[PDB]
């Protein structure tokens, strides 16, 4: 526990929630009613650039 | 006060019991039921634009004034305050040296156009345009029109807006409002088939930069079907309007406004199409009223004898309006109007070719005749409006140079 | 035309006694929760309203009535009288009669307050905006302009701003949304005017905080009306150039060259500072610079141009400047007044001269004076314009020769015809301006015997 | 004054009146940026008095003869306040030595005095310039322009070029070395650079940064456009210079102009700039078209396809196009509320390793401006939705350990800090952050010009959100509201009565408001849990909940009300998104609500109707085959007995479902009629389903169309009969009349379109079944006009045309039914009614014209 002497009170973590499992694994019965899922976004540029 | 314009109307001020003054324009010997019906059509258009989210987020509304007929030969028209004619603004922007040379000077574009018509056609009347249509080539017309455009200052609208404004923010606001108003006016006039858009038919609001359209005499291709010199243009997008957005192109703000307005109009066309159907089938809109109206005013000098003859069919006008409110090519529509009106002419083929294009420099000739999207339709409209081949063969009073 | 002008109490001690009594009643009366004030609401309100009706120029009656209406609301006195004449008196006719009397007095005060100013106005606005929400729910419109004036004056006078904020909050909370919806576009622009000053008695920081919270609590479907006035009409104005060309060319001297600057780009901000500046030093500097530029304009106009062209037309510039000079010559200040009143008199004398006559400059000056004399807000400017019309006629009839008057604008006949037109205008303030003008001319009018014998019957019929 | 005379002395300020401008340009420090214009103007005008033309009078001649008297001096009294005092009634510790000073002199006369000293204009000009930044700005600009124009006459070309280069370097130094960013100073510098030519080569990056900091975007935009127009740096596309890495100078100016236009909020100009100048590929045009069509899914897909593509036949795209693609894909993912994608995209380019190091956000200025807000927003949204992750919070605490990072976090993301703390309890501190956010809103709104509408609208939406944040904080900070149910009821009623604009607010405002409200409801549900750690212990301990389950059975505990409010708010958001033509977001929210919609009959039927409405709106802008597929998905949910059981209980939902099913059938039939072989164009299962739904024994392309039209008419007539059959009270003032009007107009429009279709093309079939169409149109349109429908009022003349075409079917019907419509509903078409008086079919309008003549 590190509340700290000053105002910041930086929080190490969050007591609230932290629930491990959320929502049914089923995740909505009808595939037909809703449209196919958008492709997952992909990006692979070169890092360590100067003023990109 | 007597207004210096055609038919010489007069301006009176009425003091109401609400302790306010109401200026009005008194027009005598001029039926004005068509103007009232067109204003009602614009009100319906304004409602449809207001009920659309994309246009509501940009506040696209056509400025509508009041037209009231009291007699079949006399009526009252609301007078707009702090407004000026676009031609008057362009003329007053020019200096004394510039104004005298365009206004009164040999080799001026107003005189070079007539000299060129005499050169390519041994006539000094309305048949010179027909002979030039039959006897001129695209390259010559384009080169002559560009050389004629080069003789008029290229930043008249920009200089005027700079002179009125005091800060760059005011200049930005005025230019944006002018561009948006002009784009909305252009698309709404093309939907209604309104022609005869010369520089004296536009009024500029000098306090905010807005544009207002007046003097609606032609409707549903009347300038393309019944004039001795046909108008093959959807709206007025000339060199000055292009140069107003000096670093940018017309494919930005104006294109976006026109596309959004056309998309709003094309969604649920039933109300609009029904209103123009009620407009087009009227017992007071006979061919006699049209010929009296076109006879009273000069225009393209329709004369006491009409070559195109009476071909008044309200079913064809509403059919063309419904077709263009769906995916349709503007070149196809104007060629259809030319076929309906100018069939017995010696320059029919040249009319059709000029109005259609060449498939090498025009995007409207590379597209199908129907099923166009809104973006493609607006692109074809802009290409047909800015075509030097069409603009180099127009009526002298239209002034295609400015 | 101002009612509370050149008027003094007959007994100055009685006014001091009344002021002390009102100030004492501010502290003593609202005490004890007003449980004991229950049987005195009608007996206080009737007498106070009668005395205020008999003497409408005393703010103490309005303040006492304000305390009366405030104590009643804690009591709840007007929670069941909204049906009004639908039922005669289910519980008590005293409350119904008090309600009806309160309704009529407030509507009359709102109608009569449009000519008051300063302390009397602040008290009337407080009294009307302290009214219960049922009376406002009757007719919203007569009370709207009161809210607008209270907010506008609260941009500089904090208690009026607080009163207007409380009234707006009460109206938005308790009055039905359907009836209050159309009026928000008239109310929110002055809150925007409050918000624009955030770049620079409850301090204004908490007032702006309350304005922000009120805007947020209204909702996105309403607070957009905060931008209704802007980007339309006047807001575009004063953003346009006074003249499309440049007239005042000034050559700044140096020992080597003479660069040319234009003083017509400074004119709008200089006039704005000379008219409304909080700090006194910048106001004095702006007034002096405006005087110098008026002298420069007059000299440049009167100077014979060296070039082959004609004299530089200063019509547009004179027309914008002449109205500002008229406003400045009747300022609440005295340095501005004694600096600019002789300027206006000298300008009238010069434009009525033999040299500068039958021109659009005299026309511009005369139309500026005649437009100022029909000001529906400022009465001091109206008085000053009446005095300007007298001086104009007095120096017009003397300087000019007996000849050189046929087919000549800006003459006695023409001035009378403009006054006659003003007198027959259906607008109330035009007739008032014409009457004030004639009341300022008649001394000079009666002296000219030849002018009388042709201008008495027509004027009598016109004014009847 | 001593320092001023020291600096104005010779050998420290040359008196050649041209090198003095350069000397004043060199005599500049960022500390005195506020008063620099007044200082420079005073230094320039102080040498005017050394000229021989200074003391002598300016105008040599008076206007006329006027003898001036002795100098009149105003009475310099002590000013007093009079606005706050009793009226009709009958200390100056530092004001007495700070009284009003005066310049020049005056002389009274019967004419104005124009023979004034030449100093009488110079002295007050500088006097008022010292006390006003705007006047000093104008004076400095005018003096600079005049000195430059006059030096043009007395200099050679090489010297002019040298001094212009020196001025350009000085202005670049001014724009690059500043921290106060005084709006008059940057505006003056940029305007002076704009009105000249050799100064048009000013550095675009410094101009953009200064205009972004000081909010002089119009000035920067004007400078950039005149730089693009008048300079003409290079017009050779063949790249005659040797090939190297650096981007072209013109496209840098285009990028800066686009940045300024995006900051000012004009997205159409930005789209045009990216279309015509930045874009050099074909995928870019289609992506921009999709973005302008509000189809963010397709635009994002095309942006990712362009970014991962590794082989280009035409050539490698420029770096500007690639960064525009990345930024536009970030904007598209933000618009779609795809937080998990937005967070990746934002954190993708920081590191090549699988876990990104967030500290490198604070490394480059480019990373801070384009990735930080998106990353913060995505992580905050993911946390507020209920997911658990500490990355954002660890980043926040480690950043506020510093001072520059903490300052620039507090400057902008104060609301995010408030929400982040309020999540992790800390109710006491978050008030400080929300007050800072409100104050920053005040500053930002007050720093924007009044001619820019979009920015002020955006700030209005922002302050709405901030005020709701503060209101919830105030509600939760008091323990009295936790007890009982009246404060929760008040808050719920206020929240459901306070909504963003459906037609005028973007989806970001709705998303923020809805997410914050749902988070607040989750927090108030967590706080109002039973006090013992085991559920229902206190409930069985006390006796009140036992009797509340019997008497108060009408509603349930706070959980049910919270769930109902959440469902209603999310449905309102779904309808708003459907109205704003954002279909992917509406589909996402509809699925997310479907997860739990099937627990109550009214919730289920509301979900089904909203889905069908969204699909109907989606079908409009698609082809015939896509139309058929969309409404074929739609049609499977409106013919189910499980929901028909509830439809038998409520008559309004039955009418709405019948209307929706009739609309679906009409769409199917219209799509089939406008495109033959469309059924053959789709797979056999869908064609067989359409054949079964048609109900026609034949297998041709016309009997199916006729059957679908018959089913559509049957459903619309069933809906109108359900509406008419005493489905509601009379309901004055047209409260619930919207559904009845909708049914009337739907049936009337369907029958009217069918009647129009018969008139256009020549008819060979008898079509005897259409005898009931025109009377139906006239009658139902007349009831709709009675119910105050604007659409019927603008569709009135069609009824007169129908009367003319088919007299004996409906002339008497209209004559009987038109007599009950209010007379003032025919004022718009008064000309037609008075022009339809000498015809045979005039009996209908006689009563109407007599009524309006009487009124």
């Amino acid at each position: 526990s590190q509340s700290t002497e000053p105002k910041y009170k930086p929080l190490g973590k969050l007591k609230r929630a932290r629930t491990v499992h959320r929502d049914s694994e089923e995740e909505d019965d009808y595939l037909f009613d809703d449209p196919l899922p958008i492709p997952l976004r992909h990006k692979v540029p070169y890092p360590e650039t100067f003023h990109p | 006060t007597v207004m210096a314009s055609l038919r010489r109307p007069k301006r009176i001020i009425i003091r109401g019991h609400d302790e306010r003054e109401h200026p009005f324009l008194v027009k005598g010997g001029e039926d004005l039921r068509q103007d009232q019906r067109v204003e009602q059509l614009f009100q319906v258009m304004n409602g449809i634009l207001a009920q659309d989210s994309a246009c509501s987020q940009r506040a696209l509304q056509l400025r509508t004034y009041s037209v009231v007929p009291m007699t079949s030969r006399l009526g009252l028209i609301e007078w707009l305050e702090n407004t000026v004619t676009l031609k008057d603004l362009l003329l007053n922007t020019m200096s004394q040296e510039e104004k005298a040379a365009y206004l009164s000077d040999p080799r001026a574009p107003p005189c070079e156009y007539k000299d060129w018509l005499t050169k390519m056609s041994g006539k000094h009347d309305v048949g010179a345009y027909m002979l030039m249509y039959k006897g001129a080539n695209r390259t010559e017309t384009v080169t002559s029109f560009r050389k004629r455009e080069s003789k008029v200052p290229a930043d008249l609208l920009k200089r005027a807006f700079v002179r009125m404004s005091t800060s760059p923010e005011a200049f930005l606001a005025l230019r944006s409002h002018f561009a948006s108003s002009h784009a909305l006016i252009c698309i709404s006039h093309w939907i209604l088939g309104i022609g005869d858009r010369h520089l004296n038919n536009f009024m500029v609001a000098m306090e905010t930069g807005g544009v207002i359209g007046i003097d609606f005499g032609h409707a549903f291709g009347s300038a393309t079907q019944f004039l001795p010199v046909p108008e093959l243009m959807p709206f007025r997008l000339t060199r000055q309007f292009i140069n107003l957005m000096l670093p940018m192109k017309e494919t930005g703000l104006m294109y976006s406004i026109m596309v959004h307005a056309l998309r709003a109009f094309r969604s649920d066309p039933g109300l609009l199409t029904n209103t123009m159907d009620v407009f087009v089938k009227e017992p007071s809109f006979d061919w006699k009223n049209f010929e009296q109206k076109m006879l009273k005013k000069g225009g393209s000098w329709i004369q006491e004898i009409n070559v195109a003859e009476k071909n008044w069919y309200p079913r064809q006008k509403i059919c063309y309006a419904k077709r263009k409110l769906a995916g349709a090519n503007p070149a196809v529509i104007t060629c259809d109007e030319l076929l309906l009106g100018h069939e017995k002419a010696p320059a029919f083929r040249d009319y059709v070719a000029v109005a259609r294009g060449s498939k090498d420099h025009n995007i409207r000739a590379q597209e199908p005749e129907s099923g166009l999207s809104e973006e493609t339709q607006v692109k074809c409209l802009m290409d047909q409006a800015t075509d030097p081949n069409i603009l180099g063969r127009t009526w002298e009073g239209w002034e295609p140079w400015m | 035309s101002d009612p509370a002008a050149n008027l003094h109490p007959a007994k100055p001690k009685d006014f001091s006694a009344f002021i002390n009594l009102v100030e004492f009643c501010r502290e003593i009366l609202p005490e004890k929760q007003a449980e004991f004030f229950e049987p005195w609401v009608y007996s206080f309100s009737y007498e106070l309203i009668l005395q205020s009706t008999r003497l409408p120029l005393i703010s103490g009656f309005y303040k006492l009535l304000s305390i009366t209406v405030r104590n009643a609301k804690k009591i709840k006195y007007f929670e069941g009288v909204s049906p009004k004449s639908l039922k005669h008196s289910p519980e008590d006719p005293e409350k119904y009669s008090c309600f009806a009397l309160f309704v009529k007095f407030g509507k009359e005060v709102a109608v009569k307050m449009k000519q008051y100013k300063d302390e009397l106005l602040a008290s009337c606005l407080t009294f009307l905006l302290s009214l219960p929400h049922n009376i406002i729910e009757l007719d919203v419109r007569a009370y709207v302009p009161a809210l607008q004036m209270a907010f506008k004056l609260g941009l500089s006078y904090t208690p009026l701003a607080e009163v207007g904020l409380n009234a707006l909050e009460e109206w938005s909370i308790y009055i039905d949304r359907h009836v209050m919806q159309p009026y928000y576009k008239d109310i929110l622009p002055c809150l925007d005017g409050y918000l624009k000053t955030s770049a620079l008695a409850i301090s204004l920081e908490e007032i702006r905080i309350r304005v922000v919270q009120m805007l947020g609590s209204l909702g996105g479907q309403i607070n957009k009306n905060l931008l209704t006035v802007t980007s339309s009409d006047e807001m575009m104005k004063s953003y346009v150039a006074w003249d499309r060309e440049k007239r005042l060319s000034f050559a700044v001297p140096f020992r080597e060259m003479k660069p040319v600057i234009f003083l017509d780009v400074f004119l709008p901000r200089v006039t704005e500072l000379a008219l409304t500046a909080s700090d006194r030093q910048t106001k004095v500097a702006a007034c002096e610079l405006l005087h110098s530029m008026v002298m420069f304009m007059l000299g440049k106009a009167t100077q014979m141009p060296e070039g082959g062209q004609g004299a530089p037309p200063m019509y547009q510039l004179y027309k914008r400047t002449f109205p500002v000079l008229l406003r400045l010559a009747c300022d609440v200040d005295q340095v501005t007044r004694q600096l600019y009143e002789p300027l206006v008199m000298q300008l009238i004398h010069w434009f009525t001269n033999n040299k500068k006559f039958e021109s659009q400059d005299t026309v511009a000056l005369l139309e500026a004076i005649l437009d100022g004399i029909v000001d529906p807000v400022d009465s001091t400017l109206r008085d000053f314009c009446g005095r300007c019309i007298r001086e104009f006629l007095k120096w017009s009839i003397k300087q000019i020769t007996p000849q050189q008057q046929e087919k000549s604008p800006v003459n006695t006949k023409s001035l009378f015809k403009r006054l006659y037109s003003l007198a027959l205008h259906p607008n109330a303030f035009k007739r008032l301006g014409a009457s004030l003008a004639f009341n300022n001319i008649y001394r000079e009018f009666r002296e000219e015997e030849s002018l009388v014998e042709q201008f008495v019957f027509e004027a009598l019929v016109i004014y009847m | 004054l001593i320092i001023r005379n020291f600096w104005s002395h010779e050998t420290r300020l040359p008196s050649n009146t041209l090198d003095r401008l350069l000397a004043l340009n060199s005599l500049y420090s960022p500390k005195i940026e506020v008063h620099f214009l007044s200082l420079a103007t005073n230094f320039l005008l102080e040498m005017t008095s050394m000229s021989p033309d200074y003391p002598n009078p300016m105008f040599e001649h008076p206007l006329s003869e006027c003898e001036f008297q002795e100098y009149t001096i105003d009475s310099d009294w002590r000013f007093r306040s009079t606005v706050l005092t009793p009226m009709f009634v009958e200390e100056l510790k530092m004001k007495q030595d700070a009284q009003v000073v005066l310049y020049r002199s005056y002389r009274h006369g019967d004419l104005p005095d124009i023979q004034i000293k030449h100093s009488s204009l110079i002295t007050p000009l500088q006097a008022v310039a010292q006390r006003d930044p705007i006047i000093a700005k104008q004076l400095f600009s005018s003096l600079f322009s005049g000195i430059l124009k006059e030096m043009d006459k007395f200099k050679t070309l090489s010297e002019k070029n040298n001094i212009t280069q020196k001025l350009l370097q000085d202005f670049n130094r001014f724009l690059n070395t500043t921290f106060s960013f005084f709006p008059p100073f940057v505006s003056c510098i940029q305007d002076i650079s704009c009105q000249h030519a050799a100064l048009l080569s000013l550095d675009p990056a410094a101009v953009s940064a200064g205009c972004l900091a000081s909010l002089q975007q119009p000035v920067g935009i004007r400078l950039l456009e005149e730089a693009l127009l008048r300079l003409l740096p290079a017009e050779l596309p063949a790249k005659r210079v040797r090939g190297k890495a650096r981007l072209p100078p013109d496209v840098l100016r285009w990028v800066e102009l686009a940045k300024l236009y995006r900051s000012i909020g004009e997205y159409d100009v930005l789209r045009g700039i990216f279309t015509s100048e930045i874009g050099t590929k074909q995928i870019t045009q289609s992506a921009l078209l999709a973005e302008a069509r509000s189809d963010y899914s397709e635009a994002a897909k095309q942006y990712d396809e362009a970014l991962n593509k590794q082989d280009w036949v035409d050539g490698e795209p420029t770096e500007a196009e690639k960064d525009f693609w990345e930024l536009a894909s970030l904007d598209c993912y933000n618009h779609l509320a795809e937080w998990k994608s937005l967070e990746y995209c934002s954190t993708a380019s920081i590191d090549s390793e699988n876990p990104p190091d967030l500290n490198k956000i604070w490394s480059e200025p480019f990373y801070q401006e384009t990735y930080l807000p998106y990353m913060i927003r995505s992580k905050l949204k993911l946390l507020l939705q209920g997911e658990a992750d500490q990355s954002l919070l660890t980043f926040i605490d480690k950043a506020m350990h510093g001072e520059l990072q903490k300052a620039i976090l507090e400057l902008h993301y104060s609301q995010e800090l408030s929400l982040l703390y309020l999540l992790q309890d800390d109710v006491d501190r978050a008030k400080y952050y929300i007050q800072n956010g409100i104050q920053s809103f005040m500053q930002n709104y007050s720093s924007i010009d009044v001619l820019l509408h979009q920015s002020r609208l955006t700030k209005l939406q922002s302050v709405q959100a901030l005020t709701e944040i503060q209101e919830f904080i105030s509600f939760i900070s008091k323990q009295g509201n936790l007890s009982s149910q009246v404060p929760l009821k008040r808050l719920l009623n206020t929240w459901t009565n306070r909504y963003p604009d459906a037609k005028m607010d973007p989806m970001n405002i709705w998303d923020d408001i809805i997410t914050n409200r749902c988070f607040f409801l989750s927090k108030i549900e967590e706080k109002l849990t039973p006090l013992p750690e085991d559920n229902s212990m206190n409930v069985d301990q006390d006796g009140d909940p036992s009797d509340r389950m019997e008497v108060q059975e009408q509603e349930e505990d706070i959980s049910s009300l919270i769930r109902s409010c959440k469902f209603s708010m999310k449905m309102k958001m779904i309808d708003s998104a459907r109205k704003q033509n954002n279909f992917s977001l509406a589909m996402k929210l509809l699925k997310e609500l479907h997860k739990e919609s099937k627990t109550r009959d009214d919730w289920l039927v509301s979900w089904v109707q909203s889905y069908c409405r969204l699909s109907h709106c989606r079908s409009r802008s698609q082809g015939c085959s896509e139309q058929v597929l969309t409404v074929l998905k739609t049609v499977s949910l409106l013919d189910e007995n499980n929901v028909s059981s509830y439809l038998s209980k409520n008559i309004l939902a039955f009418r709405d479902q019948n209307i929706l099913l009739g609309t679906t059938y009409r769409i199917i039939a219209n799509a089939l009629s406008s495109e033959p072989a469309c059924l053959a164009e789709i797979e056999e299962d869908k064609a067989r389903r359409i054949l079964e739904l048609s109900g026609s024994s034949s297998e041709d392309s016309e009997k199916v169309i006729a059957g679908l039209y018959q089913r559509a008419f049957q459903h619309l007539s069933e809906a109108v009969q359900a509406a008419e059959e005493e489905a509601q009270p009379p309901s004055w003032s047209c409260g619930p009349a919207a559904g009845v009007i909708d049914a009337y107009m739907t049936l009337a429009d369907f029958c009217d379109q069918q009647l129009r279709k018969e008139e256009e093309n020549a008819s060979v079939i008898d079509s005897a079944e259409l005898q009931a169409y025109p009377a139906l149109v006239v009658e139902k349109m007349l009831k709709a006009l009675k119910l105050n429908s604007n659409e019927a009022r603008l569709k009135f003349p069609r009824l007169l045309q129908i009367i003319e075409r088919y007299p004996e079917e409906t002339l008497s019907l209209m004559t009987k039914e038109i007599s009950s419509v209010p007379c003032w509903q025919f004022i718009s078409w008064i000309s037609h009614m008075v022009a339809l008086l000498d015809k045979d079919q005039a009996v209908a309008v006689q009563h109407s014209v007599e009524e309006i003549t009487d009124n």
